[PDB]
RNA sequence: UCUAGUCCGACUUUGUGAAAUGAC
């Protein structure tokens, strides 16, 4: 059992053996392109506990992400309409940088089902994620009852519909009860359902 | 039923009852409740006293079932008492029933009214006014608490 | 704890009932880890060591800045519970370090 | 508008309940809490975009104010707020007319 | 009443040393 030992050491992530280790990959990943293929997982013990299995269909990608905001994609920063609206700067994107990631990878590489994913490294101006993604049309994979349920046409592009692990978080879905109860079955599900005129044929 | 609507009435007079001058126009006073304060004031002031304004303490997430507390009065715990209960009761002078006002959907007993005459009634409730009770006593019964 | 005492007001209020102890469940031992668990965390600190704000407590401990130590722990780590557990964690190290 | 340093008027505490000396002293508006509902309600309003949001009073009228008489009884140590008319000169224990 | 841009500071990117001075 030497997976604890590699986890628990990833809890020590300012330790001067992580520091030095992190600094010598955030270097190496910058000269690669934004996305690229690696051989195993960076973190082997992080990656079977999100499903990842060393078995044929299995991959790893790493996908790296621009860090900040999200400036109003509007020409010369001039918003048409009341001053409630007009800001441009210091706005957030409703989704989260783990999940740009995972779309990244999904669109790019149309041929595979995502699976889940995994931050590895960081920088001011980077922030890098190791995506896991299955081939489902390899019969390793087919042949395989717990994983075999992602070759269902259900699941298609689940990173598309935040149907990942971080497409749940920041749907709201991490969560239940009087704090996370409109998130579910879906936001716009709740207000449509809150909405609707209910007109009974006796009333 | 459209056969009974005045506007009938009111074919071929013009105006559709709404005048030649003022006439029927969109929305002459605003919508809704504009203007509460500045042209409808004196309607608020006269027919919604205390209509603008704050009062008292707020209560976030407020749960009713706390406080629920329905009430029953002395002149209607006699009628709980089914009627084969009320010839037993009058039968025999050395008991007195016991009316358990919970079993039918109360938690405390006020005083209003008169019990009948000659009859103790031992009143089983969660809560009860001193009225209530003095009353009960002064007929012959008593008083149990529950909960 | 006591059993209700059958009126709805008053200290120990409620329907009268015979309490008693609920059945022991397998998560009664939630945050209580095997003796393994702690022999892995306690070689991984001896090789990790300790973080900079870490030891930026543990340097105000030594001149007995208790109180700032806290503030310094409640400001990085962010909340008071937290903190004093941290503060705490600190001067054990620092307790059996002297000690040697 | 000259005002004497002591008053003897009545005094609402339950003690007294009669009339006893105090001591004559000019209220003034305390400092604006942070944490008072209505401010921090209207920071959050004022958070992000959106400018001004609330109304901010330009049209002064007024070159007076109602000045507060606090007056601080001698006996129960309590306070009572007596207002007085407009006045532009105002103070206490100034010297008399004649003296 | 606001805003793109722009100027300015902090944190981040961000490591390895030395000296002077100062604090605890
Ligand atoms: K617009
Ligand atoms: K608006
Ligand atoms: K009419
Ligand atoms: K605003
Ligand atoms: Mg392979
Ligand atoms: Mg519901
Ligand atoms: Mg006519
Ligand atoms: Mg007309
Ligand atoms: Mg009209
Ligand atoms: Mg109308
Ligand atoms: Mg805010
Ligand atoms: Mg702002
Ligand atoms: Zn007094």
């Amino acid at each position: 059992g030497a997976y604890t030992y590699v986890s628990e050491l990833w809890r020590k992530k300012q330790s001067d053996v992580m520091r030095f280790l992190q600094r010598v990959r955030c270097w190496e990943y910058r000269q690669l392109p934004s996305i690229v293929r690696v051989t195993r997982p960076t973190r082997p013990d992080k990656a079977r506990r999100l499903g990842y299995k060393a078995k044929q269909g299995y991959v790893v990608y790493r996908v790296r992400v621009k860090r900040g905001g999200r400036k109003r994609p509007v020409s010369k920063g001039i918003v048409y309409g009341k001053p409630t609206n007009q800001g441009v700067t210091q706005l957030k994107f409703q989704r989260s940088k783990r999940s740009v990631a995972e779309e990244r990878a999904g669109r790019k590489l149309g041929g595979l089902k995502v699976l889940n994913s995994y931050w590895i490294n960081e920088d001011s101006t980077y922030k890098y994620f190791e995506v896991i993604l299955v081939d489902q049309a390899h019969a390793a994979i087919r042949n395989d009852p717990r994983i075999n349920w992602i070759c269902n046409p259900v699941h298609k592009h689940r990173e598309l519909r935040g149907l990942t692990s971080a497409g749940k978080k920041y749907r709201g879905l991490r969560g239940r009860g009087h704090l996370h109860h409109k998130a579910r079955p879906s936001r716009r599900a709740t207000w449509k359902r809150n909405q609707t005129l209910s007109l009974r044929r006796y009333r | 039923t459209t056969r009974f609507k005045k506007n009938r009435k009111k074919r071929g007079h013009v105006s559709a009852g709404h005048g030649r001058i003022g006439k029927h126009r969109k929305h002459p006073g605003g919508r809704g409740n504009a203007g509460g304060m500045h042209h409808h004031r004196i309607l608020f002031d006269k027919y919604h006293p205390g209509y603008f304004g704050k009062v008292g303490m707020r209560y976030f997430h407020k749960l009713r079932n706390k406080f629920y507390c329905p009430t029953v009065n002395i002149d209607t715990l006699w009628s709980l008492v089914p009627q084969e209960v009320k010839d037993k009761a009058a039968a025999n002078k050395g008991t007195a029933p016991l009316i358990d006002v919970t079993q039918f959907g109360y938690f405390k007993v006020l005083g209003k009214g008169v019990l009948p005459t000659g009859q103790p009634v031992v009143v089983k409730a969660k809560l009860i006014s001193k009225n209530a009770e003095k009353k009960i006593k002064e007929n012959g019964g008593a008083v149990v608490l529950t909960a | 704890k006591q059993p209700n005492t059958g009126i709805s007001v008053g200290l120990n209020k409620g329907h009268v009932v015979t309490k008693k102890e609920l059945a022991p469940r397998p998560s009664d031992r939630k945050g209580k880890t095997s003796k393994r668990i702690h022999f892995v965390r306690s070689l991984i600190r001896e090789v990790a060591g300790f973080a900079p704000y870490e030891k930026r407590i543990t340097e105000l401990l030594k001149v007995g800045k208790d109180k700032r130590a806290l503030k310094v722990a409640k400001r990085k780590l962010g909340t008071h519970k937290r903190a004093k557990k941290k503060r705490e964690e600190m001067s054990s190290v620092l307790r059996k370090m002297r000690a040697t | 508008v000259n005002v004497p340093k002591t008053k003897k008027t009545y005094c609402k505490s339950k003690e007294c309940k009669k009339h006893t000396l105090h001591k004559v002293t000019q209220y003034k508006k305390g400092k604006d809490s942070l944490a008072a509902q209505g401010k921090r309600r209207y920071d959050r309003k004022q958070s992000g975009y959106g400018g001004q949001t609330k109304p901010v009073f330009h049209k002064k009228a007024k070159t007076t104010k109602k000045i507060v008489l606090r007056l601080q009884c001698q006996g129960c140590k309590h306070v009572s707020q007596h207002p007085i008319k407009r006045c532009k000169h105002f103070e206490i224990g100034g010297d008399k007319k004649g003296k």
